[PDB]
């Protein structure tokens, strides 16, 4: 069904694709820093386009655009979406993409502390993951 | 999952470690390495030290059951999935509840087991069978002494006044409505689901400029009435009260209709006439505490029921969910978690419709 | 094979049929044939005409089971294999036993069973499967001439005081509980289902340091009230009361919450607030009596309704399941079985919340 | 689509289900599903207790429908899949919509299946048509 | 039937001769008051019961539909949400059968 952030990082296109002054906010925020290959393309384009001064529309946006970005940004320009973003939303969908980096890295020492516990170092294993709830709780 | 969720809430909290405790020992979870690990957890509190993910698998592992139940791997994946400890206990009564089930099952299926081993005894069988199956703020209110006790009234706590008819629970509210709008800077929303708009109005020109014997339904008035009613209505002119009186209107009505009036205006205080008279009535209470904690303003909900707590609560829940609940008798604020708990006397004058300072 | 005798000796004596019904009932037995043969021998009693080999086989015929059994031939078989009638009664009381169990059997089996398809319940499940598997000397109240008609308050007897509301039932109660926890030594149990147990401790705080006109409730008091809350607080303070205050609560939770205070502290009273309120009445007056008879300890229920018997009686038994009916008005003992019968007078304070001697 | 969201976002917040049980009773939701979701959503609501995703998987096991939904990985799709709380109200207003446009037209097949049917009332089948179509 | 009439001549006045005898009633008051609304017009039920509210309030609620309620005895306009509350009085001829100004 996807997970949050993606549906988050989803969603935010498709109201900057719909409305560039949304764009704008995100622009400063969000690099991206997208964390998918083709959210981050779409974002440079999305981010371009109206700094040639582009009044603003998908019907001009999905024309743009490789081709092989238009099937993707295509379908989501059609998603599912009020015109107008809650002050809260932006800063809901924000907070997934640009903490998102951070969730990939526990599971870096995730890798640390399965390893530990191999080699029967049991206690360091515990601190590690003692230390994971901690960034987890961020 | 409910057995998962306590453990876990404890490698968070882990001050949730206390009603956990006080709600299950080892034996009420399923799961051995449930029981396991609880038991160790407890067995590490009671010195110490504290209880952590560490420390646990230091027990564990010192009474070698830590492969015995999943690794440390086991125990992070309790942490890590657990996002809250603001439940456990829980949680707890979901497994407490869960084992008596059990011990129901054992000591039942025991009973049937048992009838055909004995046979020769009935009676032994039929009595260990009993045996065996019974195991200021704040807002100010307008009225001194009110204040000292509360404070206010402030802002995410529901206020639920109720008293029998014809006490003056109405009147009553008014009055706090309507000093706080004259007085402060600080707009109120009246629902008056019973009473008409104006015949609203009526009564709070009453309440002010000390008008009516003479009578403003009766008819004509007295140069004294008159010039009277001039600045009641001036004074009461511009002051921030806005009411609705739609005939018996559901919450999540209250709730849009007071949310655009804050973005607008301002908003201070929502009163509510009677809630029982809204359209069970705990899914309701439920709400306007939740719409009082969204709008930062306190709810004042009307009831209707001595007095004392049973006489609402029999009639759905509300005790819960009101933070401060006051009764008209002598106005009893019975609960309120602010502080003081006590009686705060009033005098009312009837003809005038006011509740006045002592 | 029992089965067999009494129905064969009833075709002997056939007097025998009388011990056998006054064991038995049809159902009793395990086989229908004989069910309907047991059945069919009453239906000729309940005349008639008398009970004989002809004219059972002929109510058999009537109500057409004749051949749905044996024939008349295994009547006969029954009449003629049987060698004497100064058993059944026997016989009788095998058929019976063996009854029994097939129901604990049964019951006990609907409990497991039911173990899964609730769950959901727990509570409900744990109740009725109590229900299910069911199927002066003294102690001194404190006042001298209400002590001499009745010497206690003895030791499995339950207590029923009656009266109008408002006239101090619940006052009257409490200052026995008071009474017995101050002056012996010897622990009260108080179920106060109606009022709160913090509203509930004032109103026994008020009774003895003879405290308030000034008031507790009116905030403050005068160096003679403070002077005096404090041993009154201090006497009560090492008094053997226990409260429970929960909403209302159904019998087998008052029965359960006692009796493990029985084993760990000791005991003597437990006192219900109000019957009426706890949650057919007549079920929970039998339930009271057997729980004063466990814990060889006087209950005093406190019920609602002149006065005289038929105006509880009305609603639900009690009457024969009280040893002792108290009625507040005077106090009028209007059943006891240790002896008297007759009205003791006692003064009432109100300003204290006292009941007085005389 | 919105069906989904309402419910992950009451796992999220979940002071989220406040305001979609206003909009909202489970009848509004047209997967049986989901029904059952919101209806247990709403029954651990009414304690209680809180409302969150172990404590209402154990609702749902309790009345047994836990695995007549999804699993708890249906449940945890919902949950994770969302990604805010802040609109569910909605969402809300649209299956409360797809919810009276069903209703809509369930009263007016009706009233055309119960045209050939009686014949007979005309009256009745004219005022039982108001009547319904008020509803 | 009013509705009809609306459209296609004009319509200002609903006058129904009494309620009582429609075919509970405070579901029927309720429509009644709907009708109204919708037609932008003030619709004149009669009714049957000294007087005072309580005499026909026992009989199915309307109290809280109707935004103004007369009474015949006098004229006593005991209820409007225009404003004022009291005794107009008229004379009533019978032989004509009329209610006159006075």
């Amino acid at each position: 069904l996807l997970p949050a952030f993606q549906n988050a990082e989803r969603l935010l296109l498709a109201h900057m694709m719909r409305s560039r002054d949304v764009a704008l906010v995100v622009q400063e925020r969000i690099g991206g820093r997208f964390n998918i290959e083709e959210h981050r393309a779409l974002a440079a384009y999305i981010y371009a386009f109206y700094e040639e001064g582009h009044e603003a529309d998908p019907g001009a946006l999905i024309s743009r655009i490789p081709g092989e970005l238009q099937p993707l940004a295509s379908e989501l320009s059609l998603l599912l979406i009020a015109d107008d973003v809650s002050e809260q939303e932006l800063e809901d969908y924000i907070r997934h993409v640009l903490n998102r980096p951070k969730w990939l890295m526990l599971k870096v020492k995730e890798q640390e502390k399965t390893e530990a516990e191999r080699r029967k170092d049991f206690l360091t294993a515990a601190r590690i993951a003692k230390e994971m709830i901690e960034m987890k709780k961020m | 999952e409910a057995e998962q969720a306590v453990l876990g809430a404890v490698f968070l909290d882990p001050a949730a470690l206390v009603p956990a405790s006080e709600i299950l020992i080892p034996e009420d979870f399923y799961r051995a390495a449930h029981q396991k690990i609880f038991h160790a957890m407890l067995r590490v509190a009671d010195r110490g030290e504290p209880v952590d993910l560490v420390t646990v698998t230091a027990e564990l592992a010192a009474s070698e059951q830590l492969e015995e139940i999943g690794g440390v791997s086991y125990l992070s994946e309790l942490a890590d999935a657990v996002p809250t400890a603001a439940n456990v206990e829980y949680y707890a009564r979901i497994v407490e509840e869960k084992s008596v089930l059990r011990r129901l099952i054992r000591t039942a299926t025991s009973i049937a087991q048992d009838g055909y081993t004995r046979e020769d005894e009935i009676d032994v069988l039929l009595d260990e069978a009993d045996r065996k199956i019974m195991e200021i703020t704040g807002i100010p209110t307008g009225f001194t002494e009110l204040d000292r006790m509360t404070s206010g009234f402030q802002r995410s706590d529901l206020i639920i006044v109720a008293a029998r008819p014809s006490v003056g629970k109405t009147a009553f509210a008014l009055n706090i409505a309507q000093n706080v709008a004259t007085k402060t800077n600080e707009n109120v929303a009246i629902f008056s689901l019973e009473m008409s708009a104006q015949q609203l109005v009526m009564r709070m020109l009453c309440a002010e400029g000390n008008i009516n014997a003479q009578n403003l339904r009766t008819g004509k008035l007295t140069p004294e009435d008159w010039g009277k009613l001039t600045m009641a209505m001036g004074s009461l002119s511009n002051a921030g009260i806005y009411i609705d009186d739609t005939p018996s209107i559901r919450v999540s009505d209250i709730r849009a209709k007071c949310r655009r009036l804050k973005q607008e205006s301002g908003l201070g205080m929502i009163v509510i006439d009677y809630l029982q008279l809204i359209q069970e009535v705990s899914e309701i209470s439920r709400s306007l505490k939740a719409l009082a904690r969204e709008l930062e303003v306190p709810v004042i909900a009307l009831s209707q029921l001595r007095p004392m707590m049973s006489d609402i609560r029999e009639s759905g829940s509300i005790e819960q969910d009101a933070d401060i609940v006051a009764f008209l008798y002598e106005i009893i604020i019975a609960k309120q978690r602010n502080g003081p708990v006590g009686t705060v006397q009033l005098a009312f004058i009837k003809e005038y419709n006011k509740f006045v300072n002592l």
